[PDB]
């Protein structure tokens, strides 16, 4: 009764020979003659053998579900205080490399666990029943991936969602450099998608792409030696639902982001455009000159 | 002009952005029915299923209105990344879905328009309910995300991804059903067969018996090659013309141009990995690429208008989508597909290279300035007597000439006057 439901289709035989093993034994029984003891030694023997090949099985499974939990982790670690962009993708790709050996390691012991369930099950591979339960185990593995893929990805959500940052004193994590721009005010990031040169929405789509490359270290679960792993996870509807949150995100900053820096840019941007040969046209007399005069060191000031 | 538009869907409901959805063109309506749609509205408390729903697709000047039909004979269940083929234009039938992953559907439904009722063809399909092994009646093993081509008079499926029982893999084998009888036949041609793919979409080319192959998924490494089979002879041809870079779950709709037909792949992901190993990294290109069946080679299409932006504008790739064409508006619609978050956004562009037909050669192709001499043009898609016109001269000017048509074939006109000899070329015009 403790057999999982997958595992008796997979291989009834062994189950049903126990089953027309015992069924004999039960009509045997009468205490008026006992030969327990063989009856035990045919019987344990052929129990313990069903017994530690149903353990063997169901071990396996849990061992699968252990190691998908802990490969997940923290997809991001906020070393306190800001640095740079190009520097978190440096900071972030040591870890990030150690993460994805770590997530792989985790996907070799879980293949290897999947041999071992074949050997104590000693049933052919052409059975369709085995087929089915082979598939079955890459199902749970793609389901902990995309629960593994998502908690990093929800947790880069609540350090990019503004509200929840506003609400907390963690306050700033990236760092933005300002350069004034005769075509523009320019951001050392330039707050844009831009899919030139390095951006905050360029680094943190390389961020998205490391989680989605953990496809590669499950390398699918029987079957196809060659399979990949990133068309399954996109598939599910969780997994888009939280990287469209994390999209919307990322464009609520840039236009109050666009906002703050139209301020500097309605007088400072418009100035760094004219040229200098405009002064001639502000004059138009000597008195004229004075007023102007006056009213550039006064400018000066304001500006300083 | 060509370049990339997005249709904003108005009606009383609109459809939520789904992954397994397949559109299809039949007769003057389209209908399109998918599943797998994020919000869970359907079945709920996790182990999300696709919905059976179908919604007519209708365009005008720019505007698509989406209506629902929940009145059929009887309901199809739940179907994931299924081929669909239309046969005549009453008769479309979608066969190959998924229910939770690990369910894959084996039988066929076939929806007839005019009723609107989904119905079980025969006895091939005597019961209908979602088995993980089924392997009974019907010839094709249960598989997901496979391709269904539709010829006069039978209906070939060679997409993989489907396995009996518990066991998965590629399929390396087409399978072909007349719908006279419904009756299912596996068709072995003598010819090599190419490495088994899934997510792959195949459609006839230019209305001939050979069908290609382009872009395919397997576990051991993602296929980008050209496979085409014609029925007969029974072995497959190949081209041996391959895509640029390796691309998979891409899809493609084949469009009708009388000079030669044109095949477009929009969308899909593509990577590029040695052997075994990696394959995690995924890319989803937004271009789609433009293939001449005569020419037999793929040519990258670029946006000749950017309407003032400066830079291309696109839609985003989003992996696998359903994309259908429209021969009377001379458009390709596209209603995308999952791309990490499922979107809602339907996007369609003019085809400028999918000319109206309405040329082959002219004879004389040579004139002097000062006789006046009639010409013969010949090609394909004439206008018969009157409302056909055509253009003269275009060295640097504009000129229009009395015509006639001999035949629908073959139009007669008189080389006007030029001043100078240049270069002069010929053109159709249908007035719109």
């Amino acid at each position: 009764t403790c057999l999982l439901p997958v595992e008796e289709p997979l291989v009834k035989k062994k189950i049903q020979d126990m089953e027309e093993e015992v069924k004999p034994g039960i009509e045997e029984i009468r205490w008026k003659s006992t030969n327990i003891d063989q009856f035990i030694s045919k019987s344990k023997s052929i129990v313990d053998q069903l017994f530690e090949t149903v353990n063997k099985m169901k071990d396996s499974l849990q061992k699968i579900h252990k190691s998908l939990a802990n490969f997940n982790v923290k997809i991001i670690e906020r070393k306190n205080r800001p640095m740079s962009p190009d520097d978190y993708d440096q900071f972030l790709k040591a870890i990030f490399s150690n993460k994805l050996t770590i997530v792989k390691d985790n996907g070799n012991q879980i293949q290897k666990l999947v041999k071992e369930v074949l050997d104590a099950v000693k049933a052919d591979k052409k059975q369709n029943s085995w087929k089915n339960y082979n598939d079955y185990v890459n199902v749970i593995v793609i389901e902990g991936i995309s629960t593994a893929i998502q908690t990093a990805l929800l947790h880069l959500n609540e350090q990019i969602n503004p509200v929840f940052i506003k609400r907390n004193d963690i306050s700033p994590l990236f760092d933005i450099r300002l350069e004034l721009g005769q075509s523009g005010i320019q951001f050392d990031p330039e707050i844009g998608e831009s899919s030139n040169q390095l951006t905050v929405r360029n680094t943190i789509r390389n961020w998205i792409n490391d989680f989605f490359n953990i496809a590669g270290t499950i390398q699918r679960l029987d079957t196809t030696m060659p399979g990949d792993f990133l068309q399954e996870i996109r598939s599910f509807f969780e997994i888009k639902q939280c990287l469209a949150m994390i999209t919307q995100n990322l464009e609520w900053i840039e236009n109050e982001c666009n906002q703050f820096r139209a301020r500097f840019d309605t007088y400072s941007y418009l100035w760094t455009e004219d040229e200098q040969i405009s002064f001639n046209r502000f004059l138009d007399n000597l008195d004229l000159f004075d007023e102007k005069i006056t009213h550039l060191k006064a400018i000066q000031q304001e500006i300083s | 002009p060509l370049v990339w538009t997005q249709l904003k869907q108005t009606g009383t409901t609109q459809p939520t952005a789904r992954s397994g959805h397949t559109i299809i063109t039949v007769g003057k309506t389209h209908i399109m029915f998918g599943g797998l749609d994020n919000d869970k509205n359907n079945y709920k408390d996790g182990k999300i299923a696709p919905n059976n729903q179908v919604f007519t697709l209708k365009l005008t000047q720019n505007n698509c209105e989406w209506r629902q039909i929940a009145c059929q004979g009887d309901v199809p269940l739940p179907r994931c990344y299924h081929a669909s083929c239309a046969i005549s234009a009453d008769k479309m039938l979608v066969f190959g879905g998924s229910y939770t992953s690990n369910l894959r559907f084996n039988d066929t439904y076939i929806l007839k328009t005019t009723s609107y009722q989904w119905s079980k063809p025969a006895n091939q399909i005597s019961g209908g309910e979602p088995k993980n092994a089924e392997s009974k009646i019907g010839a094709p093993q249960p598989r997901y995300g496979h391709s269904a081509t539709f010829f006069e008079g039978k209906v070939y499926i060679f997409g993989g991804h489907g396995g009996i029982n518990y066991q998965r893999l590629a399929f390396n084998d087409l399978y072909v059903l007349e719908t006279e009888n419904f009756e299912w036949t596996r068709l072995e041609p003598k010819g090599n067969p190419p490495d088994p793919r899934g997510g792959h979409s195949a459609a006839m080319m230019a209305n001939k018996p050979q069908l290609m192959i382009f872009g395919g998924w397997s576990f051991t490494s993602q296929y980008s090659n050209i496979m085409i089979y014609d029925i007969e002879k029974d072995e497959w041809v190949d081209p041996e013309i391959a895509h640029e870079i390796p691309k998979w779950n891409l899809s493609g709709i084949m469009a009708p141009s009388i000079p030669s037909w044109k095949y477009f792949i929009f969308g899909g992901s593509v990577g590029s990995f040695e052997e075994g190993g990696n394959r995690t990294n995924s890319r989803f290109v937004d271009d789609s690429f433009v293939l001449d069946i005569d020419t037999l080679s793929w040519s990258s299409i670029n946006l000749e208008a950017d309407e003032t932006s400066k830079a291309v504008c696109k839609p985003r790739p989003r992996e696998s989508a359903s994309i259908f064409y429209d021969s009377g508006e001379s458009r390709a619609i596209v209603f995308g597909g999952w791309a990490n978050n499922w979107l809602n956004d339907l996007w369609a562009l003019n085809v400028s290279t999918i000319t109206g037909p309405p040329i082959f050669s002219i004879k004389p192709a040579l004139g002097p300035l000062t006789g006046k001499t009639k010409v013969l043009i010949e090609g394909d898609g004439f206008k018969d007597t009157q409302n056909i016109s055509v253009k003269f001269s275009g060295g640097k000017l504009e000129k229009e000439v009395n015509g006639t048509f001999v035949n629908e074939k073959e139009i007669s006109c008189e080389t006007p006057t030029f001043d100078y000899p240049r270069s002069v070329e010929v053109t159709v015009c249908m007035n719109k």
